[PDB]
């Protein structure tokens, strides 16, 4: 349940 | 260095709730 | 951390969440001593006995947080790592001594109202706030209970325990490598570290020039805040040789 994080940090 | 300062205490003087505990605690 | 408050906002700068990429989640606490080093325990990174043993590419450093699983827009800073550095002598092997690790950032983070490295202590201040009764101050992400996921960032702070009394509490060989806090079981406050909050700072304010020094690290305990234990931190300025050896490069 941790909101995904920009996919630019890979 | 600027090390340990916090912009929103230290660098502005305010205190944070609870941080005059530990000062206190050094008898 | 069992026991304690919510944090203010920016009142921890330096407090840093390493983070898995593959199952996105939290694995430990950390903190941020420089533009480009952050500091961990040993164990969050290699713990043979369980398999772990972690590569650069499969973390990720989370700065300027204080929400546990929401991404902070604005606030935040998310870096990759460059290279991490375990102690040579951490010994994962019996008891956890020397419990620290050193992660090198691909880029300098830049600084902001939620983003500030923390100090580590000269011999001196390390001589005069390292003293049974001073109280220091923990802060993490992790359980709130022994068997519980806080929203946010919690803090709690916690009087530094006599060494008789530590070696007392628990059955594992204590080394002068690490130090223990916690109140006795009759002085009526509470409070611990716990699972999660796992490499993460435990820092003293000096009296002498308002400055955070970071004097532990969260490392282990038997249990989270039980009366007659205590939670155990590695003890940064004994290892300042070896921080310092690493950053010179
Ligand atoms: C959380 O406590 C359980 C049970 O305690 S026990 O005395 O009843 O077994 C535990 O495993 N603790 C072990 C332990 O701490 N740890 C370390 C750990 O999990 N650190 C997290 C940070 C922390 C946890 C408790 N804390 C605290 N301030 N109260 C701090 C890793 C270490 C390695 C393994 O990942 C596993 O065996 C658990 C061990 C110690 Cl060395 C115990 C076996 C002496
Ligand atoms: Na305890």
């Amino acid at each position: 349940d941790f909101e995904e994080i920009p996919g630019e940090y890979l | 260095a600027d090390c340990g300062l916090r912009p929103l205490f230290e660098k502005k003087s305010l205190e944070d709730k609870t941080e005059r505990e530990l000062l206190e605690s050094y008898i | 951390i069992v026991e304690g408050s919510d944090a203010e906002i920016g009142m921890s700068p330096w407090q840093v969440m390493l983070f898995r990429k593959s199952p996105q989640e939290l694995l430990c606490g950390a903190s941020l001593i420089s533009d480009r080093w952050v500091l961990t325990a040993a164990h969050c990174l290699l713990y043979p006995p369980w398999d772990k043993n972690f590569t650069e590419n499969d973390l990720l450093v989370r700065i300027g947080k204080h929400s546990r699983t929401r991404y902070e827009r604005n606030i935040e800073k998310i870096s990759m790592l460059e290279k991490i550095y375990i102690h040579p002598r951490y010994n994962w092997r019996e008891n956890l001594d020397r419990d620290i690790a050193l992660m090198k950032l691909k880029k300098p983070v830049a600084f902001s109202d939620y983003i500030h490295p923390v100090c580590l202590p000269d011999r001196e201040t390390a001589a005069s706030l390292l003293q049974a009764g001073y109280k220091g101050r923990v802060t993490g992400w992790g359980n709130l209970k022994e068997t519980g996921q806080p929203s946010v960032l919690q803090v709690v702070n916690l009087p530094i325990v006599e060494r008789p009394v530590c070696k007392d509490s628990t059955r594992i060989r204590i080394t002068d490598n690490m130090f223990c806090a916690g109140y006795k079981p009759d002085e009526g406050k509470r409070g611990d570290a716990c699972e999660g909050d796992s490499g993460g700072p435990f820092v003293m304010k000096s009296p002498f020039n308002n400055r955070w020094y970071q004097m532990g690290i969260v490392s282990w305990g038997e249990g989270c805040d039980r009366d007659g234990k205590y939670g155990f931190y590695t003890h940064v300025f004994r290892l300042k040789k070896w921080i310092q050896k690493v950053i010179d490069q």
